[PDB]
DNA sequence: CCCTGGAGAATCCCGGTGCCGAGGCCGCTCAATTGGTCGTAGACAGCTCTAGCACCGCTTAAACGCACGTACGCGCTGTCCCCCGCGTTTTAACCGCCAAGGGGATTACTCCCTAGTCTCCAGGCACGTGTCAGATATATACATCCTGTGCA
DNA sequence: GCACAGGATGTATATATCTGACACGTGCCTGGAGACTAGGGAGTAATCCCCTTGGCGGTTAAAACGCGGGGGACAGCGCGTACGTGCGTTTAAGCGGTGCTAGAGCTGTCTACGACCAATTGAGCGGCCTCGGCACCGGGATTCTCCAGGGC
């Protein structure tokens, strides 16, 4: 066995078994979830640190991160990641 | 009786001298009133430094002449030469906005 | 030792006491070279104690080289007007128009050197910069100096550049706000002495350094008419609305960016905020008047004084506020004539004169505090009502003063409105200070 | 109680100066309908743009728009501007 | 001893990596330092964004008839939402295809 | 004998062919292209099966949003056939 | 290798421009899509292949493939 | 004893700061290691890209008979040459212009 | 007295006496020229971060700089551009 | 000049095959837990220079409204040739299978190249300051455009 | 019907003035060079086995070719309409001012909490098998459409 590699895939699985119960995904629609993952979190992080970098800070948080959402989404998506964070920010504050 | 120039040579000269020059061909103070309204709408209490003003100025001004280029281009297209909301909106369908 | 009478150069009129002692003080300022400012208040014939001065420089010195003066547009034609009539004697020219007039008259006359004397505006001192600024001027007169109260400004440092052997500066109000456009009318005036940027310690000091400078011959020597006014501060109280704003206001959808401005105009009327006032009917009835204490109080005050002698002037810092004054006169019935910056010149004048017409049915003249020329002859009225006080009190003086003329017969009372427990406490605070200081400074 | 309105605002972009900037593109006929056409897209171009330097802006924690955020917006937006840092 | 290791996904209420996603920032050479907060965010969103796509897509699958996702059906969701249109603009699908659409001109009149 | 007439059977074509999700070129003269464009940037280079896929999906799908601004083209001309001159007029607008 | 941009066939034109959406298509398009073919795939290729030689590989790989595309803004979801 | 400092840019015969461009990218966070030809490799692109540039503007300042540049220069060389056309296709340079270009048909005949 | 600046406009006009001696630049010339310089160094900077993370490395080398500057320059300017960093490398490391 | 009537294509329903998707197991390496530290960012204070709001005064350039005439957009018509739909014959793609070895991919080892630290010093930046390149004006010289008219 | 003279317009041109930004010189300080140490990244060699490449034969779908005809492109003509040109009038931009704040940036400090580094261990996750329900394939009966002919 050769290194072993990292993917999405099963967290992709536990959201499509909240979403749909009883429905199911192919090799193919996985990859291309796995690439829709990495290209977001490629893009978001790209702009946060580039936020970063123009105000003169050292570390990314969850502002930089809202305002790349901000940037990247379009409208009703962003709302609705914003709430999304924060929500669970919230959670992990409280319940940590 | 009075000398008049044909229907076409006066807006030939028009585009020469407006290629020849570097200058802004759009009013300062309406362009800022119509900057403040807009940035009205997505957040009050808003200052503006007057070199953002400028730059907004420049950018809106190579839009508008890269879409009327485009635009011309496709008036010509369809054996014209009056530009068109058609050939507008097909710009910009064409370059994906 | 001096000039004992009218001098000879200037025909048709024999000048004053205070006139011929002016000259005799101005032509000690020449013979000692030390330039002055004279500031003898707004009626003591400045205009024709300069033009004297210009006409003994002339007649009994040999230098009847190249002279400037500069004076607002509105006094050109008066300035060359009494050169023509007291001393002819002098060539005078006058710059104005537009760039066509301006490089045929350059062309004509002014480079040609046969003139002496130059009365030139503020605006052509600026595009002409250029020409003026080649010839040696051996005398340079500049009419309302507090033009040139700010440095930094391009009409200083212009006026600053030039090539000069003497300066005068005529004005009213040489302090206006605070001892740095004294030291720069000063600095102006003579760099060399002033050059440093700032009660034995004070006030005498003060006194002792200016009176060298200055002088100041008070319009008290003449009276013998004008009637002394008097000042009556009217508090009024904010109403419901006013107040539910100036809390909105303190506390904080409408931008409010200038914090001091909105308070203000909250304290003149609430309907100035877009939409304060009632829905799409947009009456004039009962509910203007009832959402200003400055309003409920004027309603109460003006039919009074209409029963009594009226003819009441209303002055204002706000044309905003202007309409709102003029609805109400209009809903009311009374009469109204109305001047402000945007009343075109003619407008204005025949304004004027129809309120000023010896038996008129006009009751009230509504101007804003500062678009008058200085002139502005309303002796015809009794009553001065300040809907709003100013940071400057010399505006409120010369506001006053409008309807303070010589023509004046009955004794005027002048009315200041103040809101209590608002922001216009403090600007009366800050104005009765600068007053103080100006009185006890210039006055004294 | 006095209402006077003066004119809207993408109306101060006037029809002889969308005419020069007609020219510089380098039209010679333009239609009547044009001006509408064109003034709606200046508006929805401006929208963009402000919008991401309104973001920016707030990011920093400041209530003033500096050039800088407009290049930033105008980088994100893909249309780099030289000259104002 | 040391308590229950409680994972900072079950923290959250998520079911996406925070550790792996905290680790993909360190070593992305993105900044010097890394919140606390900003893997939580980032996983949140992530979420979200999966969660959305995924739900229009089965539902095109049952307006097939299927019961797989394929990437036809993944296309045909991310072209019929104009949100998820606008953020997936230069983005090619492998085997997804495109819209049905044809030009009224070209109809038989 | 039946006859369609002109313009019935590539409609029919159209309807089919924006109803399938397969590649539309044929994979050994593809591969054939690709590996002579490649002899000009390098020698005995050798490919994986998944490069000439993507490569092949890649092309096929600019190929066919050019061919959808080409008749966006055609149709701004008042015309049902596609020309040349629509193709380079699309290339131009888009930038190329 | 010859005469390889031939192996793109007109039917395969044709199919590729049904699913475009179009109905009428001039017999000079022919040679204009190859010509664009023929420089798309050139662009994509040299990336591809400096990709490959930066890696010191004999192989280009999908993953080289991918970047290049991105590099492009052309982004391919579906092989890695 | 030591030795006099020699800079960077003079060892490698660059008219562009070595140092400056080390330090930038150790600061940009781009890797965690920056190695010695890197920098130097770096500068000598960036002269060798602004030498093309102030070379054609200087002689389209000649064609407008001017011995300052000004962007108008800057604009007519970027422009009227393919290579950094295609560097410089999405930028804007304030107060450029346009190229002097009107279309065949709309000339008078 | 203000803050310092950096700007590349003493090696602009290094370079622009390099080339012109008898020639000039304004300031908003020189704004320009300074934006370009952050630019192309940016663009470059990122391709090879980007480079070092495909290749699972840790260093971004000479090997990383001019493989990026093929991938961003086009043409006769990446293989002017490789020979003249070439040359830079080659005299930096054979007597310094 | 739309209504039946054939035909072709597509759709739906029903039954047999296969192939991987989804589950269950194993092993490992990576994240979670504690503990300690340090440096980054938040908070405060004190200067300086810009931006917003409500006015005034003046100059003048540009917008604006209007009217006329003229290219031009647009509809309509006729012609011709070109692209499409169909049938026949050829060709090479597809698929399955086999075979060989080139190169991708991993591991172990060692060295050398870079990060970090401390001095030392000079290159680059802010600050003043003069002079000259370009903007502008003015008066010509010339090149262009348009019309009327003389000549077939 | 065409071509030219000439008038009027606009434009290119040489000269003279003036001003404000470019370019140079200066002090100093902050960041870069010199010299060293220490450790981990990466170059290097060697092994494995996967995946690529080459070849061959049989099938059959797909390509190439040729025919015949209707529809679409395209040229030409006529018209009336909306845009260009020019002129006189109006408006608002632009410049120069008041008067008061607050906002934001550079300086300099202080300080505390949050992120980093390190050491353990055990649970989550990736790889490997295995099996059955879904997807695919075919087949048959069905519905919808498209084209043609004429009694509507
Ligand atoms: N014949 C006159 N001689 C001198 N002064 C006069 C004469 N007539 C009027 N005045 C004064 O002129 C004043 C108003 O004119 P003003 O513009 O102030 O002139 P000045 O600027 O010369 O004082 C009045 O107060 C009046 O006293």
């Amino acid at each position: 066995r050769k290194t072993r590699k990292e993917s999405y895939a099963i967290y992709v699985y536990k959201v499509l078994k909240q979403v749909h119960p009883d429905t199911g995904i192919s090799s193919k629609a996985m990859s291309i979830m796995n690439s829709f993952v990495n290209d977001v979190f490629e893009r978001i992080a790209g702009e946060a640190s580039r936020l970063a970098h123009y105000n003169k800070r050292s570390t990314i948080t969850s502002r930089e991160i809202q305002t790349a959402v901000r940037l990247l989404l379009p409208g009703e998506l962003a709302k609705h990641a914003v709430s999304e964070g924060t929500k669970a920010v919230t959670k992990y504050t409280s319940a940590k | 009786k009075p000398h008049r120039y044909r229907p076409g040579t006066v807006a030939l000269r028009e585009i020469r001298r407006y290629q020849k020059s570097t200058e802004l061909l759009i009013r300062k103070l309406p362009f800022q009133r119509l900057v403040r309204e807009i940035a009205q709408d997505f957040k009050t209490d808003l200052r503006f430094q007057s070199s953002a003003v400028m730059a907004l100025q420049e950018a809106s001004e190579a839009y508008l002449v890269g879409l009327f280029e485009d635009t011309n281009l496709c008036a010509i297209h369809a054996k014209r030469v009056t530009i068109m909301p058609k050939d507008i909106q097909l710009a910009r369908r064409i370059r994906g906005e | 030792t001096r000039f004992e009478d009218s001098p000879s150069y200037v025909k048709w009129g024999k000048l004053r006491d205070y006139q011929v002692r002016g000259l005799n003080w101005l032509i000690s300022l020449y013979e000692n070279g030390i330039n002055g400012i004279l500031a003898d208040e707004m009626g003591l014939g400045k205009t024709l104690q300069t033009i004297s001065l210009l006409g003994y420089m002339k007649h009994y010195r040999n230098i009847p080289g190249p002279h400037m003066v500069l004076v607002p547009k509105s006094t050109l034609h008066n300035w060359m007007s009494e050169f023509k009539r007291w001393v002819p004697t002098l060539r005078s020219v006058c710059l104005i128009g537009d760039k066509e007039q301006r490089a045929a008259f350059v062309r004509d006359v002014l480079l040609p050197g046969e003139w002496d004397v130059c009365v030139t505006s503020y605006e052509m001192l600026i595009k002409e910069k250029s020409v003026f600024k080649k010839f040696n001027w051996r005398y340079l007169v500049i009419d309302e100096a507090h033009r040139i109260k700010n440095e930094k400004s391009k009409l200083s440092e212009i006026v600053r550049e030039f090539k000069t052997t003497n300066r005068l500066l005529l004005t009213g109000t040489p302090l206006q706000n605070n001892l740095h456009e004294l030291w720069s009318l000063l600095n102006f005036l003579l760099p060399d002495v002033f050059n440093s940027a700032d009660d034995q310690k004070l006030v005498e000091r003060l006194h002792m350094v200016l009176r060298p400078f200055l002088l100041r011959r008070i319009k008290a020597d003449v009276e013998k008419s004008l009637p002394p006014k008097k000042e009556v501060k009217i508090y009024v109280g904010l109403s419901k609305m006013q107040r539910e704003w100036y809390t909105r206001i303190l506390m904080k959808k409408m931008r409010l960016l200038n914090i001091l401005m909105q308070l203000r105009k909250c304290c003149n009327h609430p309907y100035l905020f877009d939409g304060a006032e009632p829905g799409p009917p947009y009456t004039t009835d009962m509910h203007l008047v009832t959402n200003s204490g400055k309003m409920v109080v004027l309603d109460k005050l003006l039919p009074k004084l209409k029963e009594q002698g009226s003819r009441v002037l209303i002055f204002s810092q706000m044309t905003r506020v202007l309409d709102i004054l003029e609805d109400y006169c209009m809903w009311r019935n009374y009469e109204y004539c109305r001047l402000d910056g945007q009343t075109p010149h003619d407008e204005r004048q025949d304004s004027i004169n129809a309120y000023n017409e010896p038996n008129s049915t006009k009751f009230v003249f509504m101007l804003s505090t500062r678009a008058g020329g200085l002139g502005i002859n309303l002796a015809t009225a009794d009553v001065v009502i300040l809907y709003d006080s100013d940071w400057n009190p010399q505006v409120d003086l010369q506001a006053m003063d409008r309807a303070h003329r010589i023509g004046q017969t009955k004794t005027v009372r002048v009315f200041r409105f103040i809101t209590d427990n608002t922001v216009e406490e403090r600007i009366v605070e800050r104005a009765e200070m600068k007053l103080r200081l100006d009185s006890i400074v210039i006055q004294q | 109680r006095h209402r006077k309105v003066l004119r809207d605002n993408i109306q101060g972009i006037t029809k002889p100066a969308i005419r020069r900037l007609a020219r510089r593109g380098g039209v010679k006929r333009i239609s009547g309908l044009i001006y509408e056409e064109t003034r709606g897209v200046l508006k929805v171009f401006l929208e963009n743009v402000i919008r991401d330097a309104v973001t920016y802006t707030e990011h920093a924690k400041r209530k003033t728009v500096t050039a800088m955020d407009v290049v930033y917006a105008l980088k994100r937006q893909g249309r780099t501007l030289y000259g104002f840092g | 001893t040391r308590a229950k290791a409680k994972t900072r996904s079950s923290r959250a209420g998520l079911q996406f990596p925070v550790g792996r996603v905290h680790r993909l920032l360190r070593k992305g050479n993105y900044a010097e330092r890394v919140g606390a907060g900003a893997p939580v965010y980032l996983a949140a969103v992530l979420e979200y964004l999966t969660a959305e796509i995924l739900e229009l897509a089965g539902n095109a699958a049952r307006d097939n008839k299927k019961t797989r996702i394929i990437p036809r059906h993944l296309q045909l969701a991310v072209r019929n939402d104009e949100e998820l249109n606008k953020l997936l603009g230069r983005v090619t699908i492998a085997q997804g295809g495109v819209l049905p659409n044809i030009q009224s001109v070209l109809l038989p009149k």
